[PDB]
């Protein structure tokens, strides 16, 4: 139905510029305000700016005026925002929602831009294979790992066995440190499907576009 | 022998209630509490005044006081004075032309809404027209709607495809048609003024008498109306609502210079002409005092009338009243305010006698507006004059006529701002400009000080000498350099006009004012002598 | 400008209580004020719009309520996966600003940390580095104390704990301790040992390993 199909995650270094796509589908696009609202981590929404379609009617706020610009195309129905003199409060994550004229809600949103600003090194994850010991007690259930170590940024998607079934999987935040993140995945499955069946954990870095998959072997 | 001395007013009351019917208008009613809620809110009146203080009233009795006192017309008063500024006079004629050729379309587009009104269910409320879209959506309809950009109001709807059928042309490029009615309309407007107009001061100042008294009392019943609507303190808090930095702001003072000199139009030449009509003994001193004050206030109370129901309108919707506010111009009053008035009881009253007061605001200005320029002529042109002042009234308002058929047209609306903003201001500054700089510095202030204190028994203060020797004429300059040095992009109706249109309102602008340098050259052409010679005779005003 | 206000970023509830979050504004909204419900990891998500009235999609235990400066969302039967961030957003001034978001925090009764130590993999070994791990899968609260033994030694340095956010089936949290050290370190140990400190009884669970071969 509606959809707001936001860019991929960007890593640039400060000072630069950064653009930000926004396919929008499943309604009359010109018949809609297309809003930019910015989330820094651990903060509330903040709204940039919207912009009329039609004509390009751009309506920012104060507090990022002269900091977004934002564009429209109706030949192919995309909104976007560029954001010039990138600093670290930059560093957020980015949503374009669309909006009627009023009420003025947000009813559709997209799956959000992760942005990061930093001259950090594109790193490469670590990625070892978490797997119980021999001398364990398998009992009703086995609980298997995955450990991602040393990447930047914190763009990565762990997912086990083409996302079926993950019914009782436990994923464990990053953690930053010495410019390098670093996080661990956990799964719950009977001891009815191991060894016996194939299990496969798939770390994949859309930063460094990598994607190194895993098997545990016990 | 003959004819000779000129007519006087039958009464004090009638030409006090004159100069204060022209002085009020439309631009009283929507331009002020716009500007006003805008530019810092109710801090805005303390330049507003100061503006009206140093500003427009020196301008306003020295113009009033020269027109009681020389007894002259625009152009005549002028070869008394200084002969080479007689193209003031002039000037003002074409000026008021350009004035003339929208002024009444509004006050049409007003008698149009007055004849739709009578109706027992007002046409802008449903959307089941002849000239709605299927964008048209309106209330009693059903809820948790959802406004959409291309979305249209059955007022907007109203306003924009019938009266104005503004959606029949492309801009200023394709504006033709004429749309007939609107012309009618206008017809009538000329007549009732024709009536009102061509035997002179004496009907004119018994017609004012209604047209000047009447605004009050709607604005009273509005007032009152406006007061007991629910939610109403949202319009009058973003009203009044302090804004000191805005005064920080070296705009805000020359919106408000602006708007209390054309809201007051001193140096038209009106008050000169209404001025002209009185006793020689008659105090005018008070007069312009008082009168001033009234073109004031009565913005100040239209304000409230305004933003009253203004608040209403945010009540119903969600808020934030300046949204409800962003466009400023016919479309305040023709569709936001009508379609307030529309969801109120008995709302054919509000409608009529709204409607009605718009009318009722421009015709009186029109009145003084078109006096002043016959006076001028006549006075300039006696007894190769007069032989009928309804023959010479008709050639001016059926001249009006032809010249309003541009703005009668579907794109007319256009026009108007057009018209409004690029040709009329900056030269009326101008002109006025040139008037106080002649009166003061030419003729001396010193001449005028003992002209009024043959006039009212005494000398005017050192606040009114330093008013007109200095402070006023760098009022006028104020607003003119201001003005030249940004010239507004302008824009109406989901429209912006083209980059060449200001080259066109120059011309505008222009071709009225060409013939005061003209007339210097015709006039140091054609006096003998030498530069300083002929220059000293045009400086020294008429010895008989 | 205005002001969005929600004085409470953290409120308790239980599943199928009746919860309630406020929202303050700087000044008189009158009814323009919309519910956002933002889970972890997702887009904030429109529930309710102009005070009252709930936008299609929305199942009828979200409410809202509220007329002037003070506004209310209400949730009756609260369940699992309606663990989120909600926010409260006033619509008609520029610019349109949001409130400071209230996460809603699930309380249930209390559920035994399931511990299991991991011992590090061939292939961070080949790197030259090796890490034991700890997880502590399905329990509740929050609050928990994680001790580390090399070979019988209080070990703290090295340790790194990852709290995840609340669950959206059982509402259990669940963390994880990690122990990095180098492979020289590692290859001079045998049995590794990681014990967990909860509420949910007096005797710390304990999990061991030996390196020899497991
Ligand atoms: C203030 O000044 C006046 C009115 O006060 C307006 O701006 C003015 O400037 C231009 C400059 O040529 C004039 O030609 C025009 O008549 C007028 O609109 C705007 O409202 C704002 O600029
Ligand atoms: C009243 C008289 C003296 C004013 C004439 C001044 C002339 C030069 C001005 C007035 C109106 C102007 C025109 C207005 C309309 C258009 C159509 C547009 O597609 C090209 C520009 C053009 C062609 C302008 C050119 C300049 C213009 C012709
Ligand atoms: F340029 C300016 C001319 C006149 C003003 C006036 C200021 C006070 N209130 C009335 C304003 C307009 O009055 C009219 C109405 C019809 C007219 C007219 C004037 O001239 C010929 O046709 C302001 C500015
Ligand atoms: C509604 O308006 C849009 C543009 O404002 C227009 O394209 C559309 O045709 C209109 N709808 C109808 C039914 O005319
Ligand atoms: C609420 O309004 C929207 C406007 O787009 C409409 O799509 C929706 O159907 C309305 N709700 C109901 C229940 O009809
Ligand atoms: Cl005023
Ligand atoms: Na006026």
């Amino acid at each position: 139905e509606v959809q707001l199909q936001q860019s991929g995650p960007e890593l640039v270094k400060p000072g630069a510029s950064v653009k930000i796509s926004c396919k929008a589908s499943g309604y009359t696009f010109t018949d809609y305000y297309m809003n930019w609202v910015k989330q820094s981590h651990g903060k509330s929404l903040e709204w940039i700016g919207n912009i009329n379609p039609n004509n390009g009617g751009t309506s920012y706020n104060q507090k990022f005026k002269g900091k977004a610009t934002l564009t429209v195309d109706k030949s192919s129905t995309t909104a976007y925002m560029e954001l010039r003199s990138l600093t670290s409060e930059d560093s957020a994550v980015y949503y374009c929602t669309r909006s009627p004229v009023r009420p003025y809600y947000f009813d559709y949103w997209g799956q959000g831009t992760t942005l990061t600003v930093s001259s950090a090194k594109t790193t490469p994850p670590s990625v070892y294979p978490l797997a119980p010991g021999c001398g364990d007690t398998t009992g009703s259930s086995v609980t298997l790992g995955c450990l991602v170590k040393g990447y930047f940024p914190e763009s990565v998607t762990v997912t086990w066995n083409s996302g079926s079934l993950s019914s009782s999987v436990h994923t464990f935040p990053a953690l930053l440190q010495s410019g390098l993140y670093t996080m661990s995945s956990s799964v719950t499955v009977p001891s009815s499907t191991w060894p016996s069946q194939t299990v496969t954990c798939s770390v994949a870095h859309p930063a460094s576009s990598t994607t190194v998959d895993k098997k545990l072997e016990p | 022998g003959s004819q000779g001395e000129r007519e006087t007013w039958g009464k004090k009351v009638d030409f006090l209630l004159s100069v204060i019917g022209y002085a009020v208008d439309l631009g009283n009613v929507w331009r002020f509490p716009y500007i006003c809620a805008q530019n810092g809110g109710g801090a805005f009146l303390l330049p507003y005044t100061i503006m009206a203080i140093f500003g427009g009233i020196p301008l306003f009795y020295m113009e009033l006081a020269l027109g009681q006192y020389h007894r002259n017309g625009c152009i005549s008063i002028w070869r008394k004075i200084c002969p080479i500024f007689k193209g003031i006079g002039y000037a003002i004629c074409i000026i008021a032309f350009y004035i003339a050729s929208y002024y009444n379309t509004i006050m049409a587009w007003a008698l149009y809404y007055l004849i739709s009104s009578f109706t027992d269910q007002l046409p802008w409320t449903s959307c089941k027209n002849s000239w709605n879209t299927g964008n048209c959506t309106n209330y009693f309809s059903e809820d948790n709607i959802t406004w959409t950009l291309h979305s249209t109001s059955p007022a907007e709807e109203f306003y924009t495809r019938h009266v104005l059928q503004i959606h029949r042309s492309k801009g200023l490029q394709d504006l033709g048609g004429i749309s007939w009615q609107l012309a009618l309309c206008i017809m009538l407007i000329f007549t009732v003024i024709y009536f009102s107009i061509w035997k002179g001061v004496k009907t004119s100042g018994k017609v004012v008498w209604v047209t000047a008294t009447f605004p009050y009392i709607a604005l009273s019943v509005l007032l009152v109306r406006g007061a007991t609507l629910p939610g109403a303190w949202r319009g009058v808090l973003f009203y009044l609502k302090p804004n000191w930095q805005k005064l920080l702001e070296t705009g805000v003072w020359i919106d408000a210079a602006a708007q209390i000199f054309f809201s007051l139009g001193p140096g038209f030449g009106v008050l000169l002409a209404f001025a002209s009509y009185n006793k020689f003994n008659n105090n005018c001193y008070q007069d312009a005092l008082v009168t001033s004050v009234v073109n004031c206030m009565t913005s100040f109370v239209s304000g409230f009338v305004i933003f009253t129901v203004l608040g209403y309108m945010a009540e119903m919707r969600n808020e934030d009243v300046s949204e409800v506010a962003k466009d400023a111009g016919p479309s305040l009053l023709f569709i936001t305010y009508a379609e307030a008035i529309a969801n109120m009881p008995a709302s054919t009253f509000f409608a009529i006698i709204f409607f009605l007061m718009l009318i009722t605001l421009g015709l009186d200005s029109s009145f003084a507006g078109l006096e002043g320029v016959i006076t001028a002529v006549l006075d300039e042109f006696p007894h190769v004059w007069a032989k009928r002042r309804e023959r010479f009234v008709l050639a001016v308002v059926i001249t009006c006529f032809f010249g309003s058929l541009v703005t009668l047209t579907f794109g007319g609306a256009y026009v108007v701002k057009l018209l409004e903003e690029y040709a009329t201001g900056p030269a009326v500054l101008t002109v006025a400009l040139i008037e106080a700089v002649a009166v003061s510095w030419f003729y001396g202030i010193t001449q005028f000080c003992r002209d009024v204190k043959e006039m009212l028994g005494f000398s005017p203060g050192w606040f009114w000498r330093i008013c007109w020797v200095a402070i006023s004429p760098l009022f006028l300059l104020f607003i003119i350099a201001s003005f030249l040095m940004s010239p507004p992009q302008l824009r109406l109706f989901q429209y912006n006009y083209p980059y060449w249109s200001i080259i066109l309102g120059y011309a505008i602008g222009t071709s009225s004012f060409i013939c005061i340098p003209t007339y210097i050259a015709y006039r140091l052409i054609i006096t003998p002598g030498t530069f300083k010679e002929r220059i000293i005779k045009s400086i020294t005003p008429e010895t008989p | 400008d205005i002001v969005m206000t929600q004085s409470h970023k953290f409120m308790s509830t239980s599943v199928g209580d009746r919860v309630s979050i406020t929202c303050k504004a700087s000044q008189d909204v009158s009814t323009a004020v919309a519910w956002y419900q933002q889970k972890p990891g997702q887009s904030p998500k429109l529930l309710i719009y102009s005070a009252s009235y709930r936008y299609t999609g929305v199942p009828d235990r979200f409410t809202g309520s509220g007329s002037g400066t003070d506004f209310t969302f209400t949730i009756s039967s609260v369940q699992a996966e309606d663990l989120a961030v909600y926010y409260c957003q006033q619509h008609y001034s520029i610019p349109r600003t949001f409130g400071g978001g209230t996460k809603l925090e699930i309380k249930r009764a209390d559920a035994a940390p399931t511990v299991s130590i991991f011992p590090p993999s061939s292939e961070q070994l080949t790197s030259g580095g090796a890490s034991v791990v700890c997880f502590l899968n399905n329990f509740y609260p929050k609050d928990i104390n994680v001790k580390w033994k090399i070979d019988g030694s209080e070990r703290q340095n090295g340790v790194l704990n990852s709290w995840t956010d609340q669950d959206s089936k059982d509402s259990t949290y669940s963390m994880s301790s990690t122990l990095t050290l180098t492979k020289d370190e590692y290859e001079r140990h045998n049995s590794y040992t990681c014990e967990a400190t909860h509420k949910t009884s007096t005797s710390p669970i304990v999990k061991s390993f030996n390196r020899n071969e497991c």
